[PDB]
């Protein structure tokens, strides 16, 4: 019982981790983008 | 412009860090296990 | 309960997997989406600045 | 290709969309714990 | 079984945690090189 | 230089390729239990 808390704790903690490198992706797309209007439109 | 290109650079890094120390935890737990 | 919770972190850790897998392939997309800005400049960009 | 940037971005936005929703559902499945 | 399989989700998931910070080390090489083309394209 | 961004992005994709290694072993673990 003691473990399996420690284990959803885990997951929890890694799924913290998922949701920031998802963050992160989204953030890069918006630095791609703004290289490719920099080159296109200005 | 490229000086706010930097803004989005360094709010992807602070995300990247937030995220190091979220799996820095997870592998501290299971260690306890 | 004990087993049925076994099996829901196994559950847990499959959708965690998934989404993780998910975030590989848009790191692929990412890979081509540079390479395509930096062969553009190469191909379109330094040739046009010539012309 | 500019459209051919566009087709590989929209790519992005839809995995990203399906990770998010596998992140939320293994969290429910922990609450269920 | 119990123990067995307590031990191998702890193992599953350290394995998760491997691919995690694979994917970390990559979005800070992708940082750098969308910098690098940024670069490129300022000098 | 150009060759100096193509060895960043070789780096990233044996990084990628690594991190699907360990998801499918993770996923395999997951069907031994």
């Amino acid at each position: 019982r003691s473990d399996i808390e420690k284990l959803k704790e885990a997951i929890r903690d890694t799924n913290k981790a998922v949701q920031s490198v998802q963050s992160s992706i989204g953030n890069l797309i918006v630095a791609i983008k703004s290289v490719q209007d920099y080159v296109n439109k200005e | 412009d490229p000086i706010d290109i930097s803004i989005v650079l360094n709010k992807i890094k602070s995300q990247l860090e937030e995220s190091k120390e979220w799996i820095r935890r997870s592998n501290k737990i299971l260690d306890s296990i």
